């Protein structure tokens, strides 16, 4: 139904832009199409929407910096938030709804910072009846980063922890538990992706 | 500038137990919507017009209220109902949201599985040395990790992180990472990760020897 897209890192004082490509319904037929964001801390804020007709409605406190427009032909609408500040760092979601029904996108994170993109360094964590394996992803910026095990075949038994900020760099860790008789017999590898720097690393966990 | 106060911020409920969450408005509001958001996904409207249900929302859920007091009730909870619930109003501009109420699911106490990991080769080859410790699948969430190098609590310089309540077994997991410099690391020998939870009188210890 709805997918959000746009650059991840945007400098303070500049403008933030996002695209929502809708599929399975004409955004000119019906529904109200909104832009809603969630700040780190989970606080939510409705930003605005545009009717089936280019008529718009914005959150008063954003009225001077926001603009919502669309391109019928491509079945997508956009969001521009001018003069961003770090306070605009958030997960942006696009959505639609009528009195009875709503649809949302997966949401896309945008970081407003003067800091510069830094790839992460992936380190393996092997043991000092199941065995617990790890993977340390540290020194990167901005968020997000994705971590999978064996390309996803090892999804269950995985605990990927929230990243923690420190010295203007995020650090994260991930764990996976498997039967003692599976590792190191069968290869266990953590896959890490960091789109902001187009990084894709693979670290085999060696005993 | 219409403040929505939700209470409590966090609350736990056993399966089958009735559950009620409150939303207090700073000024009267005519309507109120509720949204549900589970870990890793996006909000989803749960209730509109203060009391109506959108297709897909279990009948066990119901909303009610008026003026400055609204509430979301779960007649009987199921573990699938664990999430954060936000109330919102469209009466004034802008359409404010409450800070949300996190509904935890209660369950028997479960001891944490502890695992400790020495710095890797790749890392030690960059002068770095991060010691990591995992405390997986425990309950209650409140727990405390303690680092010790050569028998002395290496207190500061530790980064901890918690996962949300597991959707499968309803437990919690946490990670503790003490970062040192390659040189300070090779200057000590005993590295212990000590965890004190509700599941044991004595702390659960785990520790390697740098050799």
């Amino acid at each position: 139904q709805l997918l959000e897209s746009g650059p991840d890192l945007v400098k303070p004082s500049q403008s933030l832009s996002l695209t929502c490509t809708v599929t399975g319904y004409s955004i000119t037929s019906g529904y109200n199409w909104h832009w809603i964001r969630q700040f780190p801390g989970n606080k939510l804020e409705w930003m605005g929407y545009i009717h089936y007709r280019g008529t718009t409605n914005y959150n008063t406190s954003l009225k001077s910096r926001i603009s919502i427009t669309r391109d019928s032909s491509k079945n997508q609408f956009f969001l521009q938030l001018n003069s961003v500040t770090t306070e605009d760092t958030a997960t942006y979601y696009c959505a639609c709804d009528d009195f009875y029904s709503d649809y949302w996108g997966q949401g896309t994170i945008v970081t407003v910072s003067s800091a510069k993109t830094t790839p992460p360094s992936v380190y393996p964590l092997a043991p000092g009846s199941m065995v617990t394996l790890g993977c340390l992803v540290k020194g990167y910026f901005p968020e997000p980063v994705t971590v999978t095990w064996n390309s996803g075949s090892l999804s269950s038994g995985v605990h990927t922890f929230p990243a923690v900020l420190q010295s203007d760099l995020y650090t994260l860790s991930s764990s996976v538990t498997v039967p003692s008789s599976t590792w190191p017999s069968e290869t266990v590898t953590c896959n890490v992706a960091h789109p902001a720097s187009s990084t894709k690393v693979d670290k085999k966990i060696v005993p | 500038e219409l403040v929505m106060t939700q209470t409590p911020a966090i609350m736990s409920a056993s399966p089958g137990e009735k559950v009620t969450m409150t939303c207090s408005a700073s000024s009267s509001v005519s309507s109120v919507h509720w949204y549900q958001q589970k870990s890793g996904t996006s909000p989803k409207r749960w209730i509109y017009d203060t009391s109506k249900l959108p297709s897909g929302v279990p009948g066990r859920f119901s909303g009610s209220g008026s003026g400055t007091s609204y509430s979301l009730t779960i007649s009987s909870m199921e573990a699938e109902d664990a999430a954060t619930y936000y109330c919102q109003q469209w009466s004034s501009n802008p359409p404010t949201f409450g800070a949300g109420t996190k509904l935890e699911v209660k369950r028997a106490d479960a001891a944490p599985t502890v695992s400790i990991f020495p710095p890797s080769s790749e890392q030690l080859t960059s002068g770095g040395a991060s010691v990591v410790c995992f405390l997986n699948n425990f309950y209650p969430k409140d727990i405390n990790v303690k680092w010790k190098i050569d028998g002395s609590e290496r207190q500061n310089g530790v980064l901890n992180s918690w996962t949300d309540q597991d959707s499968k077994d309803s437990t919690y997991s946490m990670s503790s990472t003490l970062t040192l410099t390659k040189d300070e690391y090779e200057r000590h020998n005993s590295y212990t990760c000590e965890a004190t939870h509700k599941t044991s009188t004595s702390p659960i210890v785990k520790s390697f020897n740098r050799n």
